[PDB]
């Protein structure tokens, strides 16, 4: 689930 | 009788809500390309993973949803996607202006006729709701902030962020529908019946997968 926290806190 | 302070969070999620764009590129995809099933799985694909691009951006911009466990807020994700992607696509197939070419390409992509008829039984009911778009952005939105999700450690936690949104929709159906108080119960009937499709949707997933290609974020969310 990586994409998921890395599409998520973004500017 | 609301108050400035729902008129300000139902106004936030609705601009949140409405910022949903489907890329020209895809969209226009539904008509100009063959309906093959390969290639009806192929846009189907593509919608998806768009969407779920799209539900991440709405997601985070929820009030308070950055304010949780790590492990839980992805937790939330993966057991709403599926119940939040049936909401966006009735509404799309309940509105009245291609409905009629996805819904096509829907039937004739490879799907069992098992889940077929349970998915537009559950379109033509959403239909007959008549819902608003700010019902439908509400209710994507207390879909999403669920307290009973599977492998969610602060359940109360949830509760506090989901209640506003459930206050809030309950005070617009007794607002805008007074001729009938049936409304709002119909409306939370609607979320009971998209646990059955969240749970049975990866049976649906097993008959397109014991065959074809997902994406690595679709592939993400749905375990696969
Ligand atoms: O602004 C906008 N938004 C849209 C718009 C938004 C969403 C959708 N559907 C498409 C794309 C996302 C969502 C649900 C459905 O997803 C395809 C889909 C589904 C599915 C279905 Cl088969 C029914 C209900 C729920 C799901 Cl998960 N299950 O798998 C897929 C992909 C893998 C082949 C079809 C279709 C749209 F046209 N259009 O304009």
């Amino acid at each position: 689930h990586k994409i998921l926290h890395r599409l998520l806190q973004d500017s | 009788e609301l108050t400035p302070d729902q008129a300000t969070l139902l106004h936030f999620i609705m601009d949140s809500y409405n910022k949903q764009r489907m890329p020209q590129e895809i969209t226009n995809k539904i008509l100009k390309e063959a309906f093959s099933a390969e290639e009806n799985f192929l846009i189907l694909t593509e919608m998806a993973t768009n969407h779920v691009q799209v539900l991440v951006e709405f997601t985070k911009k929820l009030p308070g949803f950055q304010t949780l466990d790590h492990e839980d807020q992805i937790a939330l994700l993966k057991g709403s996607a599926v119940e939040a992607m049936f909401l966006r696509s009735a509404e799309i197939f309940n509105k009245k202006l291609h409905s009629d070419l996805l819904e096509a390409r829907i039937r004739n992509s490879g799907i069992s006729d098992e889940y077929i008829t349970p998915m537009f039984s559950f379109y033509k009911s959403i239909g007959e709701l008549k819902m608003t778009q700010e019902e439908y952005a509400l209710l994507t939105a207390i879909v999403i902030l669920s307290p009973d999700r599977q492998y969610i450690k602060d359940r109360e936690a949830v509760e506090k962020l989901q209640e506003p949104l459930l206050d809030v929709l309950q005070k617009l159906c007794k607002i805008h529908q007074p001729a009938n108080p049936q409304h709002f119960a119909k409306l939370l009937g609607r979320l009971t019946e998209l646990r059955t499709f969240n749970h049975h949707h990866a049976e649906m997933l097993m008959s397109w997968r014991v065959n074809h290609k997902f994406t690595p974020l679709l592939q993400e969310i749905w375990d696969v």
